[PDB]
């Protein structure tokens, strides 16, 4: 019972790992037990290992050192199987399933970081492609100063003949916009298109890292609830 | 009956495995979305006149080819009359960052500009200063425009970007001190180990602490040069060396002892000391021992090639560096009487599953690292879709007891795991408490964090727009509430203190109170020193804690325990924390090794992080800087703001030093493609690539250099997968004699080294690895005077899509186990090789000549029928035959030890026959490292991943059978149990490298249990005889027998 004690460095922050503001746990001897309070590892008035600890579950710790304001969580499942063997199955399928899941979660985080990529080179090249219309929007604009110019000036001098080969010239740049623009607009469509399965890419990660901490967390219930009986340290590999 | 008929229904019969191996991507070329233009292109030309005359060019045509071509061709075009001179015009353009780029260098090609859609427009140059627009060069160099920075909001940016430049001047003004001695200096400083003292086994190797050296000359033209063979102490000097070699070259038959003596001193100053076959100098009084070249010369049996080189063909070579300035040039928070509070408002951008969550919520917190006040959450209100909360969220702690460098760190969750995080600043770079409203953009959760809130995590909101926006307001107090002034926090200290000694000593069961007040206990006093001594990563109990809190006036007897201080001081307590501003003000300096602790992510607190600099400023030599810049500039992403003491400090010494800078440049450089730190490290490279001199122009041929390669390699692992390597060989030799890349990959530095020159291609030996991550291996001309001295060929392998920097790491660490070991007198030779990231998982590792994976020993000495165990063991009796074999086997033994423990102690992946590789004269060393610090044991292991074959026990023990019980072998085991003891009591080291990398976005580097593994591995916790007994257990498991006393 002060052996056993339920809750009685390494692998306590792993048991430690993701739990509430309130729970506990008690761990070179040439050196002081050590209380595991997570929100703090840790005298004078000794009057009190079960003694001190049931003491502190129902009080917080305020009194005893001035900021520790919190008291509360101890810490079953398994098909409550007392099987051995076929709780040994159990951990190999949860940790495929576990192992199966991370994959899934890793290749998603590739196509999301990809998908930031990608999204944010198109957004540039829409900005650059703007750029670049603008400069040929300033050039058909360039030469409707000049080349009116030259139409006015003269006009009998090579009359058609002048003035078609501005005008083609002319025809062949303000057609060429519209290239570029019906280019750009082109980007743009493909980036919501991507935007919609990066969306999407979030979605599914989101609903895969519940499903992936349970599936964790039960595995290391079903590692534990082996170990507790026959050390079998070596055994576990296989599975 | 295998499979019980059941079907997998789902299972599609096309679907990644197959030939799954070269995961990162992807990038566009040399023009839009295509890598490689076409041969032959068609521009469009848009004149000043309005007319577009569309060239056809092709794809390497230079800027005046192109122009002499347009204006020839704009003869035969409409309204002629109207253009000028062809001269007098420069080429314009969009380019694929999205500027307009004016190009001014018209002997550049046309698929070098990086243009977007290919067309040039003509114009004037604009603006009469066309020298200052030669940012581009900048802009090349870092990989984004000079004119990005200038259209930026914020105002700490653009402090930054002009604060800064007092750095510059004042390294820039110490490199023009002694010109042209100084100027060289910088260039090419002094490549010397740390101490001048000598390890025994080097000495040994000196008959007397002496040396035979060759000096050599050239006369006329040049061609004959001549060996003159010195035989002189290790630790004299250079310019005494000069003097003999000169007393030699110049003894004679018609001239007397005098005549000689007089000719001596008028020839003894005008030349310096190079290496031949590489640019490395002696340019100042060490000891020439002491000098790295001399040092592995002595070490590898071989007999030292200098050159007497005149100074002024060394200050020919200097150009001016000739720096230029840019075109760029309240009440105290401990008024304020309220609690925190800060409003969430709403949450825009989430993308959830509402069939599969119930309910989404925020959590929050304040930090310092570890946290002051119980972490809080808001109601779970309007969950999934819709999400809005409007809740003033309420912390207990008074706004004067946040620290300055407090930190916001939030989190939206669902019911629990987290979908997004982002952490704020709850000051500003100009003191200013926070208040009003902030519109936060997320950052998505990574795949170690499975804990809630991320506070280790980067300071500030994502660029990337469309991510979890969540806004907020903080409290306004009728004013900007400033942190106090030092003055101020001084003084309340001086009360804070002057009020402690008048309480009663009945209140001295506070336990936070020390009234044992200048006298003390011994066993106390003992006990202090007893945590000094623990590692960063042993946590510190609350009673320890307070006893050092207390205890804090002799905690100044032992500078050391610092660290454990800092981590005792209530933060969230400004008593506590004023008091401790005032220790830390003038507390001894310590090491290095230990001031680095305090940069990384658990001291936070600006005070500490200057304490910190300070000791680098003194304790902190040229030689240690480079080995630890990784986890310097890793470091900088933890501190608050850009403007900052330890960016001042690199910038400094790397406009000081240039093989910093070097390094400097490329680690900066290296992590540009990640937004964390795009920012940051974008404006600190601008700022080195503004002050650097000419070496902006040698890494810019570096620099164009590294993208060849990035857009060949891009293409051969995507349009030419699917082909013979013959075919994509075929058109790999195809492109690089295109002329384009005959420039671009020519004459330049290697920047795994930029001593070594790379000079012409030399192709019949550039080719593809079988590996389907197609990496290049590269091979150059030494083009050095002496190249024949040192290699004739320099060869060095380009690797796209491989995540270099965990390897990076490792290698580093090696080699500082191995300088650990070395001055420890246990010579372990270990070989760790080269490797550069120089990007997003693109990068370059060194050659290391005359090696191969012990599987083509077995494939090469391979019986015809269906290999032996011997086979290694043979083919090194093959190489080394006579007393070079005893030696050879004394070297592979050294080595083999001492890559046996490194590789145990930091837990490396799988070794096997492809991964082990053995040299002609015998060293062993491994090679691709993968998961360093056990990161396939998150699907107690305490691995050990070299494990000694027959194969390697035969080769330690010559020939024996029954290798196990021979002295050969009792020898190796003492070599290994020393080396491990070794790396033992420098742990502190190790953790604290291992911790400052925690910045880079390394999967194995997420958290501090990551780094955990390595104490288990030294086994910390225990005591060195138990140390040492469970190291030998641990050996004793993997190789089935061998292993006590
Ligand atoms: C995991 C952890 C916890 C605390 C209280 N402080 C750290 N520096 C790290």
């Amino acid at each position: 019972s002060l052996q056993d004690a339920e809750w009685y460095r390494e692998e306590v922050n792993e048991k430690l790992r993701d739990t509430a503001d309130g729970t506990f746990l008690v761990r070179t001897k040439m050196h002081g037990y050590t209380l595991t309070l997570r929100k703090k590892l840790i005298s004078d008035p000794l009057t009190f290992v079960v003694e001190l600890i049931n003491h502190y579950r129902n009080e917080s710790l305020a009194q005893y050192n001035p900021k520790l304001d919190v008291k509360l969580y101890p810490v079953d499942q398994v098909v409550k199987e007392d099987n051995i063997e076929a709780v040994g199955k159990k951990l190999h399928e949860y940790n495929t399933q576990f192992q199966e899941k991370s994959r899934e979660y890793d290749r998603l985080y590739e196509e999301y970081t990809r998908t930031s990529q990608e999204i944010q080179m198109k957004r540039t090249a829409i900005e650059a492609f703007n750029e670049t219309i603008k400069i040929f929007e300033e050039q058909c604009q360039t030469q409707e100063r000049y080349s009116k110019e030259y139409i006015e000036k003269f006009k009998r001098e090579g009359n058609e003949k002048e003035i078609q080969r501005i005008m083609h010239n002319y025809d062949k740049l303000k057609s060429r916009i519209s290239e570029i623009i019906d280019s750009r607009r082109r980007l743009e469509e493909d980036l919501k298109k991507q935007a919609a399965e990066y969306r999407e890419i979030d979605k599914r990660m989101n609903s895969i890292k519940p499903d992936l901490i349970q599936l964790r967390k039960t595995r290391d219930q079903y590692l534990m609830w082996l170990t507790q009986k026959g050390v079998r340290q070596k055994k576990l590999n296989e599975w | 009956s295998y499979y019980h008929h059941h079907h997998h229904h789902d299972y599609d019969i096309p679907t990644q495995g197959a030939m799954g191996s070269m995961p990162p991507r992807p990038s566009s070329g040399e023009l839009w979305g295509i890598h490689l233009m076409p041969p032959r292109i068609l521009v469009e030309c848009l004149l000043p006149n309005g007319m577009i005359v569309t060239l056809e060019c092709l794809r390497e045509a230079t800027l005046i080819t192109i122009k002499h071509e347009l204006f020839k061709e704009a003869r035969k075009y409409p309204l002629h009359q109207l253009l000028q001179d062809e001269s007098s015009y420069i080429f314009v353009s969009v380019t694929q960052e999205a500027e307009r780029e004016e190009f001014f260098d018209e002997t550049r090609r046309l698929c070098d500009l990086r243009l977007f859609q290919p067309f040039l427009k003509v114009i004037e140059p604009v603006g009469n200063r066309e020298e200052k627009i030669l940012n581009r060069e900048i802009g090349f160099a870092i990989g984004m425009p000079v004119c990005e920075f200038d259209m930026v909001k914020d105002p700490e940016v653009q402090d930054f970007r002009r604060n800064i430049l007092n750095v510059c001047k004042e390294a820039v003004d110490l490199r023009d001190l002694n010109s042209p001695h100084s100027r060289a200096m910088y260039v090419y400083p002094p490549n010397v180990e740390s101490s001048p003292e000598l390890p025994k086994h080097i000495y040994n190797k000196l008959d007397k602490g002496q040396i035979i050296v060759v000096i050599w000359v050239i006369v006329s033209p040049n061609n004959d040069k001549q060996k003159y063979t010195l035989k002189i102490n290790h630790d004299c000097v250079p310019e005494q060396v000069i003097a003999e070699a000169i007393r030699k070259k110049t003894r004679s038959m018609l001239l007397s002892s005098e005549q000689l003596k007089l000719c001596v001193l008028e020839y003894q100053g005008k030349y310096i000391l190079k290496v031949c076959g590489c640019d490395e100098y002696f340019l100042e009084k060490y000891p020439l021992s002491q000098y790295k070249y001399i040092r592995s010369c002595i070490m590898l049996g071989r007999m030292p090639n200098l050159m007497l080189m005149a100074k002024e063909s060394l200050y020919s070579q200097l150009p001016m560096d000739c720096f230029t300035m840019p075109s760029y040039s309240t009440k105290s928070l401990w008024v304020i009487n309220s609690a925190l509070r800060i409003k969430i408002l709403c949450a825009t951008y989430v993308n959830v599953n509402i069939r599969d969550i119930d309910k989404i919520y925020v959590r929050t917190g304040i930090y310092h690292g570890g946290e002051p006040l119980c972490d809080n959450v808001n109601t779970q209100r309007v969950p999934c879709s819709n999400p809005r909360w409007n809740e003033w969220l309420n912390y207990d702690i008074y706004i004067p007891d946040l620290p300055r460098a407090a930190r916001l760190c939030l989190s939206i969750c669902s019911v629990h795991c987290p979908l997004a995080w982002g952490n704020i600043n709850l000051f500003d770079y100009t003191d200013t408490l926070v208040s009003g409203k902030m519109a936060l953009n997320l950052w998505p959760v990574p795949h170690g964090l499975e804990d809630l809130l991320n506070p280790i995590g980067v300071t500030g909101s994502n660029p990337n727009k469309e991510t979890p926006c969540l806004e907020l307001e903080f409290d306004w107090f009728s004013s900007v509430v400033k942190f106090p002034d030092m003055s101020v926090i001084e003084e309340h200290a001086n009360w804070s203190v002057s009020r402690e000694a008048g309480f009663s000593y009945s209140h001295a069961g506070l336990s936070n109170r020390l009234a044992r007040d200048n006298e003390l206990r011994e066993n106390d006093k003992e006990q202090l020193k007893a945590i000094s001594t623990r590692d960063p990563l042993s946590e510190i109990t609350e009673q320890e804690k307070d006893f050092l809190w207390s205890h804090r006036h002799y905690c100044v007897t032992i500078p050391e325990i610092l660290p454990k201080l800092l981590l005792s001081v209530k933060w969230n307590s400004r008593d506590e924390v004023a008091q401790m501003y005032c220790l830390v003000k003038d507390w001894p300096p310590i090491k290095p090794e230990q001031a680095m602790e305090l940069l990384d992510c658990n001291y936070p607190d600006p005070m500490v992080r200057g304490f910190a600099v300070r000791c680098l400023e003194k304790y902190l030599t040229d030689d240690k800087l480079s080995q630890y810049l990784i986890q310097l500039v890793q470091v900088l992403k933890y501190e608050q703001y850009l403007d900052n003491l330890l960016v001042r400090f690199l910038l400094k010494k790397a406009l000081t030093n240039q093989r910093i800078g070097h390094f400097f440049f490329w680690h900066l450089k290296s992590e540009m493609h990640n937004k964390t730190v795009s920012q940051r490290f974008g404006l600190l490279l601008e700022s080195y690539c503004r002050a650097c001199g000419m070496y902006l122009k040698h890494l810019n041929r570096q620099v164009e250099a590294m993208e060849k390669l990035i857009n060949l390699t891009d293409i051969l692992k995507q349009e030419k997968k699917d082909e013979t390597q013959k075919v994509q060989m075929k058109f790999l030799v195809e492109q690089m004699r295109r002329p384009d890349f005959m420039d671009a990959l020519q004459g330049f530095l290697s920047p795994l080294n930029p001593a070594h020159q790379l000079g012409n291609l030399r192709l019949e030996e550039c080719r593809i690895m079988s590996s389907a991550k197609r990496p290049l291996w590269l091979n150059w001309e030494n083009p050095d005077i002496m190249s024949e001295l040192l290699f004739q060929n320099n060869e060095i392998i380009f690797k796209n899509g491989d995540d270099l920097r965990q390897d990076m790491l490792t290698l580093q660490i090696i080699r500082i186990m191995e300088n650990i070991w070395q001055n420890q007198g246990l010579d372990l030779r270990m070989l760790p090789y080269g490797c550069l990231s120089i990007g997003d998982c693109v990068g370059l590792i060194e050659v290391v000549r005359n090696s191969h994976t012990i599987m083509q020993i077995q494939c090469k000495g391979g019986l015809k029928g269906a290999f032996n165990s011997h086979t290694l063991h043979q083919w090194l009796k093959d190489k080394n035959k006579g007393e070079i074999y005893d030696a050879a086997i004394d070297l592979f033994t050294r080595s083999c030890a001492g890559y046996c423990v490194a590789t145990f102690i930091l837990g490396i992946g799988d070794r096997h026959n492809s991964n082990i590789m053995v040299k002609d004269d015998g060293q062993l060393f491994h090679i691709d490292f993968g998961h360093f610090l056990d990161h396939k044991k998150k699907k107690k292991r305490e691995r050990v991943p070299f494990v000694l074959t027959q194969d390697f026990l035969i080769v330690i023990s010559k020939g024996a059978q029954e290798c196990t019980k021979t002295r050969e072998f009792e020898r190796f085991q003492e070599m290994c149990y020393k080396a491990y003891l070794a790396i033992r009591q420098h742990a502190n080291l190790f953790i604290n490298l291992f911790s400052m990398m925690l910045g880079s976005g390394m999967p194995e580097l997420q958290s501090f249990d990551d780094i955990a593994y390595i104490r288990k591995t030294l086994a910390l916790d225990k005591t060195e005889q138990e140390a040492l007994e469970y190291f030998m257990k641990q050996m004793n498991d993997a190789h089935h027998g061998g292993w006590t006393t």
